[PDB]
């Protein structure tokens, strides 16, 4: 529900610059309409895929493991936290899972390279960012 | 090549008007797209960008969406202010290009790039232009150049990558022209060889932001006549 440190986390888990992964970026459709009164459920399977793809082995190869850590606990209690209030569509839970293997697909595509890591970094950033 | 707009597009103020952009999926279907707009005799400024994000300044009655594999711009509340060319941009992923389409005329009813060296040349001849950046950190930004020819719109040229490392150029002037960049003087370079008519044109540097996707900054201008005389 609040993204800032997340965010934070991530804009600092950089270490390519993307202004040298100019052809990689990719618009992966992101299902923006379903977060405009956002449903927890969804809110919980964004931060849910987030934390399924962060904490791969391709994942840890990618990343620093210290900010890894700071940022892998913080998806830990943001979920901890949604998931309790998730006591009580299935379409929008759907393009949720959709959009996110997309996502692993583009990163098989591209061998998990630096670059690609870089524009799914941002990526998240973005969805995040666009989910409050 | 393509991605075409409607040449012309009206209304009367306070009118709502739709200009379209469609493209290939190796482009638009792939990518992220951004809008420019251009009043008369000024560099263009960015407008919309990632689909239907907007830049700080940007009224809210102008709004962008995709849609498959074509990208609308939505202007609301129009006002005579707004007549200007509208031009689409987005990167092909099959050309290795970045690409706009052939804008659109609307009729109604701290940083800093500064482009120098341009001027007038026979057929055949050389040109070295510079760009001269300030107000950021320069090495953290890929930046490219862009031409209008007189009368035409928007078509881009070359574009190189923060550290230098990697270059992109468009069939047109593929091996005559070079893009440079030195880091420690705060110039990009464009070295323009075997020149023709068609070269002609002002051209305009531009800051891309991040992966390339969208340039929020252009100069303005300088300009490059090929001419027998």
């Amino acid at each position: 529900l609040d993204n800032r440190r997340t965010l934070m986390l991530l804009a600092q888990m950089s270490r390519i610059s993307p202004s040298s992964c100019l052809m990689d970026r990719h618009d992966f459709g992101f299902p923006q309409e379903e977060f405009d009164a956002p449903a927890i459920s969804v809110l919980h399977e964004l931060i849910q895929q987030i934390f399924n793809l962060f904490t791969t082995k391709d994942s840890s190869a990618a990343w620093d493991e210290d900010l890894l850590d700071k940022f892998c606990t913080e998806l830990y209690q943001q979920l901890n936290d949604l998931e309790a209030c998730v006591m009580q569509n299935a379409d929008s839970i759907l393009a949720v899972k959709k959009y996110f293997r997309r996502i692993t697909l583009y990163l098989t595509e591209k061998k998990y390279s630096p670059c690609a890591w870089e524009v799914v970094r941002a990526e998240i950033m973005r969805s995040l960012s666009l989910s409050t | 090549i393509v991605l075409t707009q409607p040449p012309s597009v009206s209304g009367a103020p306070g009118q709502r008007v739709t200009i379209s952009c469609s493209g290939s999926s190796s482009n638009i279907g792939s990518n992220y797209v951004s809008w420019y707009q251009q009043l008369p005799g000024t560099a263009p400024k960015l407008l919309i960008y990632d689909n239907n994000q907007r830049p700080s300044g940007v009224p809210d009655r102008f709004s962008g969406s995709k849609s498959g594999t074509s990208a609308s711009l939505a202007i609301t509340g129009l006002q005579s202010e707004d007549e200007a060319d509208y031009y689409c941009q987005v990167r092909d992923n099959n050309e290795n290009e970045w690409v706009f389409g052939g804008g659109t005329k609307l009729t109604v009813l701290e940083v800093q790039l500064v482009e120098s060296g341009g001027g007038l040349v026979q057929p055949g001849g050389s040109l070295r232009l510079s760009c001269a950046a300030s107000g950021f950190t320069f090495s953290s930004y890929a930046m490219s150049w862009v031409r209008q020819a007189p009368g035409k719109g928007l078509e881009w040229v070359s574009a190189i990558s923060g550290s230098g490392g990697s270059t992109y150029y468009a069939d047109s002037v593929k091996g005559r022209f070079t893009i440079s960049r030195d880091n420690s003087k705060n110039t990009l370079y464009l070295q323009m060889n075997s020149l023709r008519a068609e070269d002609t044109a002002v051209y305009y540097c531009a800051r891309y932001i991040d992966f390339g996707d969208h340039m929020d900054f252009w100069g303005q201008g300088t300009l490059v006549t090929v001419s027998s005389l």
